[PDB]
RNA sequence: AAGUGUUUAAGGGCGCAUGGUGGAUGCCUUGGCACUGGGAGCCGAUGAAGGACGUAGGAGGCUGCGAUAAGCCUCGGGGAGCUGUCAACCGAGCGUUGAUCCGAGGAUGUCCGAAUGGGGAAACCCGGCACGAGUGAUGUCGUGUCACCAGGCGCUGAAUAUAUAGGCGUCUGGGGGGAACGCGGGGAAGUGAAACAUCUCAGUACCCGUAGGAAGAGAAAACAAAAUGUGAUUCCGUGAGUAGUGG
RNA sequence: GAGCCCGGUACGUGAAAACCCGACGUCUGUCUUGAUGGUGUUCCCGAGUAGCAGCGGGCCCGUGGAAUCUGCUGUGAAUCUGCCGGGACCACCCGGUAAGCCUGAAUACUUCCCAGUGACCGAUAGCGGAUUAGUACCGUGAGGGAAUGGUGAAAAGUACCCCGGGAGGGGAGUGAAAGAGUACCUGAAACCGUGCGCUUACAAUCCGUCAGAGCCCUCGACGUGUCGUGGGGUGAUGGCGUGCCUUUUGAAGAAUGAGCCUGCGAGUCAGGGACAUGUCGCGAGGUUAACCCGGGUGGGGUAGCCGCAGCGAAAGCGAGUCUGAAUAGGGCGUAUCCACACAAGAGUGUGUGGUGUAGUGGUGUGUUCUGGACCCGAAGCGGAGUGAUCUACCCAUGGCCAGGGUGAAG
RNA sequence: UCAAACUCCGUGAUAGCUGGUUCUCCCCGAAAUGCAUUUAGGUGCAGCGUCGCAUGUUUCUUGCCGGAGGUAGAGCUACUGG
RNA sequence: GGGGAUAAGCUCCGUGCGUCGAGAGGGAAACAGCCCAGAUCGCCGGCUAAGGCCCCUAAGCGUGUGCUAAGUGGAAAAGGAU
RNA sequence: UUGUGCGCCGAUAAUGUAGCGGGGCUCAAGCACACCGCCGAAGCCGCGGCAGCCAACGUGUUGGCUGGGUAGGGGAGCGUCCUGCAUCCGGUGAAGCCGCCGAGUGAUCGAGUGGUGGAGGGUGUGGGAGUGAGAAUGCAGGCAUGAGUAGCGAUUAGGCAAGUGAGAACCUUGCCCGCCGAAAGACCAAGGGUUCCUGGGCCAGGCCAGUCCGCCCAGGGUGAGUCGGGACCUAAGGCGAGGCCG
RNA sequence: UCAACCAUAGACUCGGCGAAAUUGCACUACGAGUAAAGAUGCUCGUUACGCGCGGCAGGACGAAAAGACCCCGGGACCUUCA
RNA sequence: GUGUAAGUGCACAAGGGAGCUUGACUGCGAGACGGACAUGUCGAGCAGGGACGAAAGUCGGGACUAGUGAUCCGGCACCUCU
């Protein structure tokens, strides 16, 4: 009611009129005025403790490892060019499914060109692992390196 | 608010004393806890009490005598008490000071 | 923004071991030349916070 | 997220404007009128069939009295004599059969005659 | 003879079928709102911000521009249409010898505005000087320049003597605008205290003076507590709603 | 409803000129007439200053026992065995060297420009402003301040004929659609008509509800009209029946408010806030804050915080502690239970064994604190400005007062 | 427009006061009393509702038993008053 | 029970008193507070409560024994009255 | 005389019988005492549905009690929008709207249907709300009632003939009549701003109509040595180089 | 006293244009009652064909002004040995 | 008659007289009454050190119930506190 233009003075007679009594044009009441309880800007992150990600992030993997949706590959390409043929032939051979989250290392930039552009294909640091883009995929193939550098960060 | 009446937190009166701004004060740790958690005994300081989580890290510790000790322990803390003192000799363990 | 404590009620109320809030009783200050000392006696120390006024000054301590 | 009234408010609106089709005036066309008398109107059902159980049988009682005095006999003795009779017929039946079957009537209250006592102010 | 007996709609009510009005709803959007990451953080007497008046072949508004007036020149880009738009209707024309269009640098830039030759009711009145143009001459026209104050330099030195105030000339600055942020000063009341004056509100609102791209602070006449201790300033988190303080 | 049609996107490439960042130079300053570690004494180390006094300001500190800092007014020192500070003050120790000046980074902000984003709005919303928007309009003025979006894929925007002065319409065409005709998407309600069915001019009606004749329509079955497990419209007639909301002991109303419709209009958010209660993780431990590194929601980060011992004003002691001369009772504390004893029947206690103690961090919900805090509503109070073109008085300079009487001084 | 003009701002001033506060159903279900109050139309605590937990009939009714009264009635040279 | 003029549809207290408040249904002509009775919903079944049974209006111009002449019934005192 | 059951005067206000609810009743339908029936509620019973609490046995059945309700407490849900994920529908026609026929204990529902329409919807399971209006002498828009009603703005007054024109009480021309005439005539100042003239127009405006107009459109129109001002002068008053004060 | 007549402007009729205050409704009688006392709407009765036009003002506690009288609270201004 | 209102008591005296005396104490206090809370009230008994009494014993003011003022702020005395 108050950051709305104008309305910084009594209307008119309060009395004699015969009409309601109303203190601005900017009342709440009145079209153009006020919102009495709109929105407002506001952070919507939680402080969720440590423990709580760290095992909902193993509680989706062993889900996942179960159903044994869990594939280790040396490369996605051949290496240096990227080649999306490859790549979409090599991810057919490992599953025929239709999400799949590829996880592997910040330095492997010809893989990750290379499965930029399937539609259904994640591409996700082993450091950056998360519960919801595990669940969110029906495989999850790791590279090498990748899970080696999960394994060394968290089993040690 | 109570009404225009005298509110309760206004009609008695303020406890007694001061608070001693130069008090000084001691994290207590008790035999019980030292048998319970040195099965074996030994060399006891305060950062062993510390990584057995028996006290906080940074403070003065102080040895008390609420439990029962039958391990030949080596303490090294700031005060004790008397009982704390006869528990530690009697079982042929030392307690020394800060 | 954190909550302020009352200053009358941190000058005046306490916790025992147990939690239990204990106050300190009044007519105890003045005129005692008339009043017995069986009567300073019983109004000596310090008793627990009655029932009906264990909510206020919980409230009036915690903020 | 912003969300406007019209849907959910028109809904209800249309329900109570067509339960009112048929009244007079405001309160078939406006929907706070026609609100109001949904309500009386609803009060008035739940009280009138209640009371329409009495009402019938108190024109059930009417036709019943009116055929038993053309048999020279009044209702209220007729009721006590089928009662001693032990004929188990109620008073919408016995109406039926007042205005269908006047035989039977007769033949009923034949045997409610018969049943009754022979002194009805006697202190039995 | 006695008795029974339908049939009227001036208009009204309800239902249905068909319309009108109106602009809800649903689906949108050349518009806004809140942020993120960069850039730039000043403009002005070489006349600013912002305007008035004009300006296209045709009336007006918005946009651009300034009597060189939807524009001039140079250097780049681009490449076939183009003569801004409301907004067309014509009428005339340009373009592969490169147009329209986009970027950078120049030129022109009426009048008002700190506005500054003087005056003035902003956008309009009247001039001095110098040099040019024009006229038989006066009239007229063009281009420069002419405010005040401050600080340098040079000349002079009142009453009056030393001298100075002042005066004269010449150079260099200033003036005003701007959303937030800075620093230094001045400084409310509604309100709360269920009244109210101490107190709160609040050093807030507001005002004055000043900046800078940031500012302010800053290199111990500091803390500390017997530790053989830290070592300019600033900012962030704790310490802590604590020690305290308070009709 | 397009990866393969277009603009583009990933990815590459490009500057004559101007400007901005670097770099190497000319250029400038500067040291080399220089440097070291040693010995005992005089001089210097920022003056109207420090200090003190009076009156103020501000510090957690509201004048208080009031230190440190600071303004005005008086008074007014010392140069190192000097001076200042360590919360009155003094002695001793400790720290530092006032009354001279510059100083980058870490920090605050966005008029403006560029590139993006949204479990943001979608035309009464979102900026006041999607349309002539600070415009029209209102006010002397400071100032206040609107309303107005959608044909169609393309204008293909209805040639021609007819009624009419036109407007408007009817044919005819365009169009997929004219139930798209520049009054244009969709086209609700209030409100206003036209046509058909039933009803209504002897009747006292919160306008409905329950029975209900008659008439009309409709679905099934059998004949020709006549019932049915029927259904709808209208309803003569009979019974019953005191509008909604608010405020109230109590209102159908003669207490309050509402002409109607459609839109809009009131318990929300922030905070490691407080209390309680769900739920999840870990558990005698739980947890990070700022910050750092990740194009994310991920990883790190132990500083802190809360539990882990209490009692006492405190020194302090500690499963005890305080009071007290007291083992002499009481108060508070030793999770809780169980067993065994010894005491007491002034209410049960005192011990010995076992049993072993639960917190904390997210998040849901209900209350609560500080914030405008569920929404609406004064008369008034402050600060800064605007008004004497109305009106009050004054200042300067002009104008006007037909005609007829009366008859002062001189 | 005047017992202190108008405009904007503080500002969404403050009202123990007035008005308003929007879907449903199921279970339970009050109070208009006491004390205090710059108090009386407000509020604090208690009384009465509901929900959860703990405890079990401790609540209630009727019979019997053990208790204290100074009312109704009555009485009065048993007192005090008329 | 107090105050008031034991006047108020006056006021103030007590009451394991009631009802209304917050309670529909039946009765008292109508009628928050009186009488009967506490509505989960449906039925074109039955029995009753209060109150009723000539007609309005459901059920008796019921039976037996007496009274009333006043329409008493169907409002009222001191008092008066072959 | 005594007590008694019924009776009589006392008795008596102003709209209308009005002190049985009405008609009416003593041939009681009045009163008292006995007796016999029946009517009468959402009370109780009968038959069927639902729900809460508890119990029994079970792996959801049965049974017993209970189910008026304001302030208020607790529990479980309907509908709206935006969204993660997963599925399904849609120019062979989504949403929205208007009907029909049905459905659920309620908010409500209809992946049942017909018409209109023209591009997006449904479902499941989670997440978040600008999430529900009937009322604040609430706000905006549209439209009723009063109602085809009041009024149509002075104290002068219009008439006729002819014309124009689709259309004339109001426009044009003529002839009359009336009104002002220290004005209702003529000319300036302030103010206004193109209203002036010519030609054209007749949806808006003109309190009716209008062919007319101070309305709308286009074009045209204002000529100074001497008139009113400046370039001449000052008044009140304003501003004010330096300056004084703060 | 004690009023009568005349003329104009309205009022009234016709043609044209065309508002407003008000409004929970509506096929809005009377008497005696009853009721929050003040009844078109409740009870019992009585009266009354439907729709208009011109009029009068008894009622709708008619409309208007969140009274113009009393109280409470908040203001404002004024006074003084507060 | 009981210091003092009224009431409940007191003749066993609590009413009158005399002798000694300072318990008109210090540390406490099981258990209770009354109570929204804050207040208020009674209290056996234990220890120290006393008074009176041969002793038993009684004495923490007065026959009892009024003679009073929370908190804050400040003054004074003492303390093995800071």
């Amino acid at each position: 009611r108050g950051e709305v233009s104008g309305g910084g003075k009594k209307p008119y007679r309060q009395k004699g009129t015969g009409r309601a009594r109303q203190g601005s044009t900017r009342a709440p009441q009145f079209t153009g005025g006020g919102t009495v309880h709109g929105p407002k800007p506001r952070d919507y992150s939680q402080r969720t403790p440590k423990k709580m990600i760290a095992a909902a992030l193993r509680g989706a993997l062993s889900d996942r490892a179960r159903n044994d949706r869990i594939h280790a590959v040396t490369e996605l390409v051949e290496g240096q060019t990227p080649s999306t043929k490859s790549a979409k032939t090599f991810l057919g051979t490992l599953t025929e499914n239709k999400k799949v989250l590829v996880v592997i290392g910040r330095t492997d930039e010809v893989g990750a060109k290379s499965v930029r552009n399937l539609p259904g294909v994640h591409v996700i640091s082993p450091d950056q692992l998360n519960t919801y883009d595990v669940l969110n995929a029906d495989d999850v193939v790791f590279s090498v390196e990748a899970l080696n550098a999960y394994i060394s960060a968290n089993s040690k | 608010f109570e009404g225009g009446q005298m509110p309760i937190h206004m009609r008695l009166p303020k406890l007694k004393g001061f608070k001693n701004r130069f008090r000084t004060e001691y994290q207590v740790v008790n035999v019980g806890d030292i048998n319970k958690a040195f099965p074996q005994g030994g060399t006891v300081g305060v950062d062993e009490l510390v990584a057995k989580g028996l006290v906080r890290k940074n403070s003065l510790v102080k040895v008390l005598g609420d439990g029962k000790l039958t391990v030949k322990v080596d303490v090294t803390a700031n005060k004790f008490s008397g009982s704390a003192r006869e528990a530690i000799t009697a079982a042929g363990g030392s307690a020394t000071e800060l | 923004p954190k909550a302020k404590t009352h200053s009358g009620a941190s000058k005046r109320f306490r916790r025992t071991g147990t939690g239990k809030i204990v106050r300190q009783k009044a007519n105890r200050r003045h005129l005692l030349e008339h009043k017995p000392t069986k009567r300073t006696r019983r109004l000596d120390g310090r008793t627990t916070v009655s029932a009906a006024d264990n909510s206020r000054i919980n409230k009036l301590l915690n903020g | 997220a912003r969300v406007k009234r019209a849907l959910n408010a028109q809904k209800k609106r249309r329900t109570v404007l067509k339960a009112s089709k048929g009244y007079r005036g405001q309160r078939s066309r406006l929907y706070r009128k026609a609100k109001e008398q949904q309500l009386h109107s609803l009060t008035y059902a739940y009280r009138d069939r209640r009371a329409r159980k009495g009402e019938f049988r108190k024109l059930w009682i009417s036709r019943i009295n009116a055929a038993a005095r053309a048999n020279d006999i009044t209702y209220n003795r007729l009721i006590q004599g089928l009662k001693a009779a032990g004929v188990e017929v109620d008073r919408k039946n016995l109406a039926e059969l007042a205005v269908s079957d006047p035989a039977a009537f007769t033949a009923l209250v034949d045997v409610a005659r018969a049943a009754l006592p022979e002194d009805v102010n006697a202190p039995s």
